[PDB]
Order: structure tokens, then C-alpha cells, then sequence
């Protein structure tokens, strides 16, 4: 029934995902570079659609790119159904208003009748995830498109994205800030949550966590991969109780447009017997809710929670459960109205490369200062017009990237509001 | 013992007898005078006749419409091993055209060659098949070698005919006319052969350059690569081995539809000289080598194609745990159509050769072979167009309706054995 | 009284009735490659003609191949009498039409003396047992012809077939899935029993139960021997009460087609003291139920059991096997009209390597999957006609090949059929 429809925009939307799939497919064991499986285990009607013996995941390629079909081929065998391919003509270079205003029509009618099929083949619609990067052109633009487009069409379907958000110190192109402010707008508008990446707490991960020396994109996509695997074990592996895509709408979003996400796991571990047998749940927590493993430029510990969720996978005892949960509640800092402060949930099932494993979520006010920060940047280049001329004559209005920063504003001004006023909700 | 006839036509074909004798020779225990020598192994009587006395005789006809092949081979590279009476010579040669080959001086001996092939024929019982060497290059191998060939089908039509096609370089071995024997002739081994492989002599020498980087080599390797692999295809109807045991199972295993019958080949160590000193070449790498370029005696990469069939023939141990790893192992660069499971088959017979650990060569029916007859097509096709050296041609018969068939004959089949890729 | 007629046929036949007869010498004591003995055991008159001192085992030795005899002189000795191998002329190239149709009335008719001369130096047919492969030119298609002669000319007599077929993932000849299903569909029709085996999962065992590193198909074929050799212990060893193949025909089969059966044995043992005494009935009832002994591509812990069979060796107490099918009956499921589920029985005779073990054989409806995927494979190429000039050229016409399909489609629709209608027959 709950059965996921994951749509992949742009290169690094495709490269994340690339990684992400392949990684399931190790989990529920079907061959990687052919969806072919003999024998395989947990419930995998969610992500494949399943012909005769070949596992087909569920998925939509998008970009705009000329030959989207033959890249995939080159690194991903003939996993991939290449009828839900959709190639482009040009290409967006890098500008939000490419992807969003001159894309072609039938670019995207073509992604919308891939996206009818694939929701045409399930009994139920689960909810969908969008993998993207907010400062391309494609991915940005086009992939805030297609969620405009999704949400109108399917409007109470639960959408997800993944997306990678502007590094904190040194940054890409001159346009990213006004590329990353539109998607960010795009997102707060039709997005039920999004989970916020990036790829400079990535590469500290990726250089302490992992035994890995100078380690590039390929393995810090590996790191996105295992968040993204882990967050969705229990559809997967099912369970008496489990969590569904609607079940984490419904308890980390207190606000219709405070969705937006921090994500934190341990232990990261790459193929190869190579880990330690901690065995053991307190320390995954103590480490899951440290600012050592989390993915996105912030500190968590100093900020506040308004709601967190937790997934355990593996033989974790229920005792070590929640004595590990009070010395969070007792070390960290929540806002008083929500008063239970957790969504827990547990899956038997091990991630392969470790007995035990933990996935945390959450919204935690500090979120802000990754917003601000884009904020700022965008101000002082769109007060002096650098680069403006990219947009403006790609068929946006000053007024588009004046009410796009605006909304962005409201959403840092509600977070940081609820945050300094929570400190008197106690008395 | 299910025997074989083997026909050497055309000077190339001539010119690669001796090293092709002589391995079977070592391979089976008898000198090159036909004498045993110590125990005799393998299957003897497959390839050779005995006589009324200790003599082993090969068993095979030497085809020339010039005399000068045939008496260097059997008066000075391997004196008293071919029996003179299975020499087929005439005296003009061929002038590099088909059209001697097929049409105006090679008609008048086939009563000669088709009566040296049946005394052949009368003396076994049980006769499996034909294997003809041949040139495409020459008139006399390109002409003659089809000629030939439709003789005996029409005769003998329940044999399996199999053609060792050898297509000449655009470099050492390069000539003017070479596109248009080349197409005229691959349209007769159409309907001809049951079998045909095809070796490219230009991978020979970039393959046999590459492993000589780091030594002199010598001359004669080029011509040792080339009959080593015809040896190495035959190892499996001489030795008492679990694959292609037959030429009917090798024509059942690889060629699905009558037309798709020509096959590509891969060879590891390609020649024992050139790998030497310590070879322990593990059953792991032995089959990485095989599907390697530096291995493949075409220009055909292997990841850029469809396979329709593909049997791995290995010699020495080589468990049957590794090679199914090996398989699983190929991943994508082995692939197939959606119509067709992944029939990669393998496995080993006996090794003779002492200085190796263990060998291998493949059979691949590949769609790549489309790639060398466009090549071939279109060098014919900007000739053709423009009528060069046609006259040579026309003069001794060929009307000019039967340059059109072949090219025609040739676009089509490019075409089949493309499909796959669309 | 219940002598038992081996017929072998092709290659591996040939070779796998090798490795069985050579493991029967070694139980009874006899020389396995000469056939002399002094003082054996057991009941020797059931698989082999005593002359003097010499034990000959009753097979029938068959192929088309030209040099049968010194093929068999040079790896079994003496130990098979000369005038029972035929010989063949050319050979069958991987084509059951080879096989089937253009073998030689001449070579038939000398199988069949040989069979009639080895049946009537019997008091009475206990059964006959043809072991071969599905795949070949010999094994399927002459195999198969010497079924139904075999059937016509003994009609009332139980034949058990073991036969290799496809393996699930990778194949041999593109030819394959034409030669398994005629061979198929010729067991269907003429086999009182037919035992499905394969190599891929026979290679998981003999690279994970078996000490053996880097296995080849002689190790693999001590797996299949160890089959046949527990299946005919209780023949063998007699005992007052006692198995005959008549009487797994009978307690096996409940409908006239639906004999296809799995096989299960534990511990496996190569020769030398490399077992470990573990000696628990208990264990290897666990062991040959769950799905890792099984030596067919399969999972029968997830289907349903029309009826199984368990024959313990060695000293088993009857508390234990009381104790350990009660486990059997919880953890697994049956279809509720067969009201007692197994056929049990002892043999107090050890198998030579180790003091205690177990061999199970049953029908579960889970063996449809192996029949589908061979099948699937068949019905695209012969869409497509791709080799089938092979067939046609060789004497069958396209309704034979259609035919063929159709009866192994019943099949397959019936045990499904079956196996569905059982949820509700406990209501
Ligand atoms: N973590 C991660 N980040 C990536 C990857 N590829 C690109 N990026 C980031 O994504 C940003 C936008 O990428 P881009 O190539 O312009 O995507 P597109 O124009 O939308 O197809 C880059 O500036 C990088 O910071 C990847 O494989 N993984
Ligand atoms: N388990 C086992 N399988 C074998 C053995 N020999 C061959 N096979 C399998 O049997 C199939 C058919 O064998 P084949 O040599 O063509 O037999 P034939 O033509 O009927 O004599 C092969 O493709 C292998 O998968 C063996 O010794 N034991």
C-alpha cells in the first residue's frame, strides 16, 4: 500500500539517488547492475516494481541534459527502466530561471506522464521523495517546478525532498545564493518536509568518521545513501508497528510551513567487514545526537528542539532504549508546548554492514543559521545587481526574487520567534 | 572416431599449414615425419589417417592456383608430412582477383579437387565434418575457398562445414582490391559455411606489438598467433572434453538463425613464447584476460555490443567455483538481449603443453562483426561507385549486376546483426 | 525381491551414477574399482549381480557418444561389466531432437536388450532409477525416449528420475530452456517420481556445508551421491520395516501428475574424520527442513507441503524424532486434506562417515518456481524463434514444442491451483 515514487533531478539528484538505490538493493539482495534476484527478503513491492525475476525501482530520471540515458547506463548497468528516463534538449546552466521558466513545455509533460505511470502502477500512493541539489540549474529550477506541479496534481500526498543546501564557508558559483534562495522558496510552498544537506558537514563526516583518506563525492554520496537508506528501514522491513512517510509528517511538523529538517546516523560504515562491535544503543544515541554526525552545516546541541524522532535498527534492547532516551531528554533543550518531545519507533532488521544502527530526525531551531546565511548573501548581491541580469532576462521580475527572499525571511523570523519566547513557556 | 577433412586454400592458407601441423603433431605425440613418438594421446585418428604402416598421415588437401605455396610448404617447412597426391596446383595464379578464383580459372579444377576430396572422404566411416582455411583477401582464397565449399555442400549435406575466414591488414598485407574480394567473397560464406569465424590479422599485430613492448620478439610469432588459434578451437574434437565435443554442438550452441553464423575469438596466452618465466596464471585471471581487448582478435571491444551466444573452452584445472564467479563477475560487460538468458558456458579439457598452467580461447557470436563488414562495405562502396580496377573484373566474367548483389547481400546482413543494438 | 535396475544416461549420468556406485562399495564393502570383495554387508543382492567373489552392479550404461567404454575404464575401473555399456556412433549436440528423434533404431534396440537382460536376472522389479541431465542431447532427448519405452514395455513398475536442471541465475546454451522442457514434459508423463536437483544451489552448499574450498562438479557430485545413497538406505540395509521406492511412490504422490519432488540431506560428510559428533536427531531434522540444505533453487520454508517423507539413519532415538517433527508440524505448512502430513521411517545401519543422519524428500508447491522461470525463459525465445531451426530441422514440429509447454503449464497451474484453494480448506 504505502508505496514510494522517488523522482531524481539533475546530476546530483541522480547521483545521490544512483547510491541510494544501489544500497537497497544490497539490503533486500538483488543484483545491482541488473535488478535481477532469485531469492530476496523484506517488503519489496515499496520501491520495485517486480517483473517476472528483474526488481525495476520505482523511480523518475529527470535533467535537462542532452544524454541523461547513456550516462546511466555507463554507471548504473541496466538497473534503471529506460522508459522513465526523460532526457533534455540544451541544458540549464546554473540558473534557477532556466530550469523554471525556459524549460519547454514538453519536457515536462513528458516527466509528467513517466510520473502518472509509475503512480499508476501502485495500489496506493505512499508518498513521494525528491533528490536534488539547490544550486544547480536543473535540480533547483526544474525539480521546484516538478514540486510545484506534484502538489497540485496530487495535493495530501506526502512529498519529501533531499536536498543539498550552499556549503557554509566557501561556495560554488557567484549565482548560487539566488538559486538556493528561489528552490528554498519553492520548497517552504510545497515540500510536507525537507531534509537539509550539505556537503561541508559531509566532508568533515566523511574525513573523521570514515576510514576513508581524501575522499571525494563518490564517497561522500555514500554518507547521504546510508541517511537515506536508514530513514527508510521500517517501510521496507515492515514490522507489527512501523513508520510510514505520513507518519513523520504528521509528528515532526507542528506548523504547516516549519518542516524543514536535520539528519544525523550512526555508525557509518563502508562495504567490508571493517567496523567495531560497539553493540551497543546508548553510545549510537550519544553519537547520533552530538553535532559530530550531523549532516548540515549547524550545531544542534545549542540550539532547541520542537520535536525529534528516533529509529533504531537491529537487536536494541528495549531497557537500553529508554535509558538512552533520558539522557537525551536530560541533556538536550525542547520547547515546553509540545511536551512529549519524541516519535520512537524500532526494526529488527540490522543494516547490513553493522549489528545495530540509529537514524535521528528533527527540527531544531538552529536550522536557521544555514538560512540566514543564504540570506545574507543574496542581499548584498542583489542589492549591488550582480549577476541579476541572468534572471531577470530569463523571465523573472525583481518583484519574484524580492517576494522569494521575503518568504524565506518569515520562516527564519517563526523559527527564531518560537525559539526566544519558548524560554518563558516554563514559568 | 568422428573425423575431419581439412582444406588449406589460397597462399595464406598454405602458408599457415606447417605451423598448424606441427602443433597438432606435438600436441599428440608424433614427429613431423609422422612417426610416434613415446605414447600417442588425445584422438588420434580425428585428424589423422593412418597407413599400412607406423605412419600417421595428416589428413588434408593443399589448394593453389599458383604452384609456389604449395611447394615451399611441402619441399622445404615440412618435408615428407603431406601426402603429394592431396596437392591441388595450377599454374597462372589468381592476379589478386576473385573473379580467377571464382568464375574463369579456378572452375577447372574442381573435378580435380572435388576427386582428391572424395578419396579423402572414402577412407573414414564416420566423417564429422570440413574445416576450410582460407584467405579473403586473394583471389585464390576468396574465390576458390566458396567455390569449394558449395561443391561439397551439395554433395555432402548433412556434414557441418566450417571456414577459418582470415581477413588480411590494411598494412602489411594491404592491396588496392582488397574491399572488393573482401565483400564479393563474405557474399558466398552467407550461404556456405555453417560456421564461420572470423580472424582479423590486424589485431594480430597491434595484439602481438603490445605483449612484444619489452622484447624482440620474432617474425614467425605473427603466423604462430594465427594457427594456435585454429588449434586451439579444434582442442575440443580431439580431446575427449565436455564442450563442443562435435562440430554439430558447436553449431548448436552458437548459430541461432542460418545467416548469424559468423563468430569473433579471444585467445589467452595467445603463444607460450610470449608469456614465460613465471606464468602461473590463475584460473581468475585467465578468464578476465579472455574478455580483455589486448585478447580479442578483432576490432571488437566487447562492452560495445550484444552477444547472442558465448562458450569459454579452457584447458588445465579450473574449478568450477571460480568460473562461476568469474561469470557473475562480468557484470555488464557481457550482455545480451532482453529475449535471451545469459548463456555464458564454461569449462576445461586436457592441457599438452608443459611449459603452461593452464590456457583458454572463446567463441563469441557478437554483434560487434557488423562493425568490420561496414568497414569493409564502405571502402567497396567509394571504389565501386567510381568503377576502380572494375575492368579486371569484367573481363573475365563477373557482369556488373554481381558486384550490386553482393553489396546488397552485405548491407542486409549488417543490418541483422545489428538489430540488437536499436 | 526388490532388485533395483540403474539406467545412466549422457555425461552426467554418467558421472554422478558414478559417484553413487562407488559410495554404495564403500557401505557394503566391496572394491570400487573392482568390484571384489570377501565379506560385505547389508543387502547386496538389491543393486548388484554377485558372480564368485565379484559384485556387478545392475546399470545400464548409455550415450551416443563414440568411446563410452574406455571412458568409463579409465575413472571406474572394472567395477562395470562391458557388455552393459552402449555405445554410440556421433553424438547429440545439445539437441533433444538429436536425442529424441535422429539417435539410431539400432541403438535403442541395444539399450533395450541390455535392460531386458538386467531385468531378467531379477526374482522380481523392484523399481528402476535413471539418472540424468535436462539440458544435454543425450540425457534429455534419448533419456527421455528410453522413459517411455522403458514405461511401455514395464507399465506398474515405479521410475524414479534424478535430473539436473537449469540453474536459477546463469545458464549454459542459449538452446536450454528447449531441451528442459521437452525433457520436462516427457517426466511428466512417464515418471513415477522425478527428484529436481540443480547446480547453483548445490554450489552454495558445497562451498558453505562442505569443507571443500573452490569446489568443482566432482565435489558437487558427492552432494548428489549423498542423496542417492540415503534414499536407498533402508532398501539396502532391509530392517522389518522398511522403504521400497514403491512405497514413496505411493505415500508422495497424490495425484497422478504431481510427483516432482525436493530433496534435503544432512550432515555432509567428505570422506576422512573431518565431521564433528554433534549427534542430535533434533539438529538435523532443523537442518534438512530449513532452506540452506536444499539442492534445488528454491525456498521451501515458504510454501506449502502436500506430503514429505524422513528417513533417519543411525541410532536415533524415537523420542527424539517424536520431539523433532512436532517442531517440524509448527514451524511449516501444510495443506489440510492430507491429514498426517509425513511418511517416517528408520534405518538403524550408520551412514559410513558419520554415526547419525537424515534424508528428506517432499512435494512442495514452491517447486512451481523452478518450472516458471524455465518457462519464461522458452517462451521468449520461441517468440522470437532463436535456435529453433535446431529443432525443426531435426523432426519436431511446432506443435510438438507447443505441446510440450502446454503439459508443463498444467502442471504448474495445477500445483498453484492446489496450493491457493489450501488457505481456506481449514475453514
Ligand atoms: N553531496 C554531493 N554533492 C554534489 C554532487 N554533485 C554535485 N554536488 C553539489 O551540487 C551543486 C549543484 O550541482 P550541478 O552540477 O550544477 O547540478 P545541476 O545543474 O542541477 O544538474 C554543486 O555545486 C555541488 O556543490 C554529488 O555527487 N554529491
Ligand atoms: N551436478 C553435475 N552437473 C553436471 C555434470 N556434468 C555436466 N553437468 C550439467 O549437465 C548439463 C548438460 O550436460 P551435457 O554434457 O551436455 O550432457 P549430455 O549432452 O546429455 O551428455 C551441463 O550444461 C551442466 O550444467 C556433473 O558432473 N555433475
Amino acid at each position: 500500500a504505502g508505496e514510494i515514487v522517488c523522482i531524481q533531478v539533475g546530476q546530483a539528484g541522480n547521483q545521490i539517488a544512483g547510491a541510494f538505490w544501489q544500497k537497497i538493493c544490497a539490503e533486500h539482495g538483488i543484483d545491482p547492475v541488473n535488478g535481477k534476484a532469485i531469492d530476496v527478503v523484506g517488503d519489496t513491492d515499496i520501491f520495485f516494481n517486480t517483473i517476472g525475476d528483474k526488481y525495476i525501482p520505482r523511480a523518475v530520471v529527470v535533467d535537462l541534459e542532452p544524454a541523461v540515458v547513456e550516462n546511466i547506463r555507463e554507471k548504473f548497468g541496466t538497473l534503471f527502466d529506460p522508459k522513465s528516463i526523460v532526457s533534455g534538449a540544451d541544458g540549464a546552466g546554473n540558473n534557477f530561471a532556466i530550469g523554471f521558466n525556459e524549460h519547454g513545455a514538453e519536457t515536462l509533460e513528458k516527466v509528467m506522464q513517466v510520473v502518472e505511470q509509475r503512480v499508476s502502477e501502485t495500489e496506493s500512493i505512499g508518498g513521494f521523495i525528491l533528490t536534488h541539489s539547490c544550486g544547480g540549474g536543473t535540480g533547483s529550477g526544474f525539480g521546484s517546478k516538478i514540486l510545484k506541479t506534484i502538489r497540485e496534481r496530487y495535493p495530501k500526498v506526502p512529498i519529501f525532498t533531499f536536498s543539498i543546501f550552499p556549503s557554509p564557508k566557501i561556495s560554488e558559483t557567484v549565482v548560487e545564493p539566488y538559486n538556493a534562495i528561489m528552490t528554498l522558496s519553492n520548497l517552504i510552498k510545497y515540500a510536507s518536509c525537507s531534509i537539509v544537506l550539505d556537503n561541508e558537514a559531509l566532508f568533515s563526516i566523511a574525513e573523521k568518521k570514515l576510514e576513508v583518506e581524501n575522499p571525494s563525492l563518490e564517497d561522500l554520496n555514500l554518507i547521504i545513501a546510508q541517511v537515506l537508506t536508514n530513514v527508510t528501514a521500517s517501510l521496507r522491513f515492515s514490522g507489527t508497528l512501523n513508520l510510514d512517510l505520513g507518519k513523520l509528517v504528521t509528528n515532526l511538523v507542528p506548523f504547516s510551513n516549519l518542516h524543514f529538517l536535520m539528519a544525523s546516523t550512526a555508525p557509518l560504515v563502508l562495504a567490508g567487514k571493517e567496523s567495531y562491535e560497539k553493540m551497543t544503543a546508548k553510545e549510537l544515541s550519544a553519537q547520533v545526537f552530538g553535532d559530530e554526525y550531523i549532516c548540515a552545516a549547524c550545531k544542534p546541541t545549542t540550539g532547541r528542539y520542537l520535536a525529534a524522532s528516533v529509529l533504531f535498527r537491529g537487536a536494541v534492547k528495549t531497557s537500553d532504549v529508554n535509558e538512552a532516551m533520558a539522557t537525551v531528554k536530560e541533556q538536550n533543550s525542547f520547547v515546553n508546548w509540545i511536551p512529549t518531545g519524541f516519535k520512537i519507533s524500532k526494526s529488527e532488521t540490522s543494516p547490513k554492514d553493522s549489528a545495530l544502527g540509529v537514524i535521528m530526525l528533527g527540527n531544531n531551531s538552529e536550522i536557521v543559521s544555514v538560512f540566514e546565511r543564504i540570506g545574507a548573501n543574496f542581499d548584498r548581491l542583489w542589492s549591488r545587481k550582480a549577476f541579476a541580469h541572468w534572471f531577470t532576462d530569463s523571465g523573472f521580475e525583481e518583484k519574484d526574487l524580492d517576494d522569494a527572499r521575503a518568504l524565506v525571511q518569515k520562516v527564519i523570523d517563526d523559527y527564531r520567534k518560537l525559539t526566544e519566547d519558548a524560554e518563558n513557556l516554563y514559568f | 572416431a568422428r573425423e575431419v577433412i581439412t582444406i588449406h586454400v589460397g597462399e595464406l592458407g598454405i602458408q599457415i599449414a606447417p605451423n598448424f601441423w606441427k602443433y597438432l603433431c606435438d600436441e599428440h605425440n608424433i614427429d613431423y615425419k609422422g612417426q610416434e613418438k613415446g605414447k600417442i594421446r588425445g584422438v588420434i585418428d580425428n585428424f589423422f589417417e593412418k597407413a599400412s604402416i607406423g605412419k600417421w598421415i595428416p589428413r588434408t588437401i593443399l589448394v593453389d592456383l599458383g604452384p609456389n605455396a604449395i611447394r615451399k610448404v611441402t619441399k622445404k617447412d615440412m618435408k615428407d608430412f603431406f601426402d603429394p597426391k592431396r596437392c591441388v596446383m595450377g599454374l597462372a595464379g589468381d592476379a589478386n582477383l576473385f573473379a580467377k578464383g571464382y568464375y574463369s580459372y579456378g572452375t577447372r579444377f574442381m573435378e580435380e579437387i572435388m576427386d582428391k576430396i572424395q578419396k579423402e572422404v572414402d577412407q573414414t566411416e564416420h566423417l564429422q565434418g570440413f574445416i576450410v582455411v582460407h584467405s579473403i583477401g586473394d583471389g585464390t582464397g576468396a574465390g576458390l575457398a566458396p567455390l569449394i565449399m558449395e561443391a561439397i555442400k551439395k554433395k555432402h549435406p548433412k556434414l557441418v562445414m566450417m571456414s577459418y575466414s582470415i581477413v588480411p591488414s590494411q598494412n602489411m598485407d594491404c592491396s588496392t582490391i582488397l574491399p572488393y574480394n573482401a565483400i564479393l567473397s563474405l557474399d558466398k560464406l552467407t550461404s556456405c559455411a555453417d560456421i564461420s569465424m572470423i580472424i582479423d590479422n590486424d589485431s594480430i599485430y597491434r595484439i602481438v606489438a603490445t605483449q612484444g613492448k619489452e622484447n624482440e620478439l620474432s617474425e614467425s610469432i605473427f603466423d604462430q598467433v594465427l594457427a594456435k588459434a585454429l588449434v586451439e578451437i579444434t582442442a575440443t574434437l580431439r580431446f575427449n572434453s565436455p564442450l563442443n565435443r562435435s562440430m554439430m554442438e558447436m553449431s548448436t550452441n552458437l548459430v541461432p538463425f542460418p545467416r548469424n553464423h559468423f563468430l569473433m575469438t579471444s585467445m589467452s596466452p595467445l603463444e607460450t613464447s610470449l608469456t614465460s618465466a613465471h606464468q602461473k596464471i590463475e584460473t581468475k585471471e585467465l578468464m578476465q584476460d579472455l574478455i580483455d581487448q589486448d585478447h580479442i582478435l578483432a576490432p571488437i571491444t566487447v562492452e560495445k555490443g550484444v552477444f547472442t551466444a558465448f562458450v569459454i573452452a579452457l584447458r588445465g584445472e579450473n574449478p568450477h567455483s571460480i568460473l562461476q564467479n568469474s561469470i557473475k563477475g562480468f557484470g555488464d560487460r557481457v550482455k545480451f538481449s532482453e529475449i535471451f538468458p545469459t548463456a555464458i558456458k564454461a569449462d576445461s579439457t586436457t592441457l599438452t603443453d608443459e611449459k603452461l598452467a593452464r590456457s583458454g580461447i572463446t567463441l563469441m557470436n557478437h554483434s560487434g562483426v557488423a562493425n568490420l563488414f561496414q568497414f569493409l562495405l564502405t571502402q567497396f562502396e567509394l571504389m565501386y561507385d567510381h568503377d576502380a580496377f572494375t575492368t579486371w573484373y569484367y573481363q573475365e566474367g563477373m557482369q556488373p549486376s554481381e558486384f550490386e548483389a553482393a553489396k546488397n547481400n552485405i548491407q542486409k546482413l549488417i543490418t541483422e546483426y545489428k538489430q540488437d543494438e536499436y
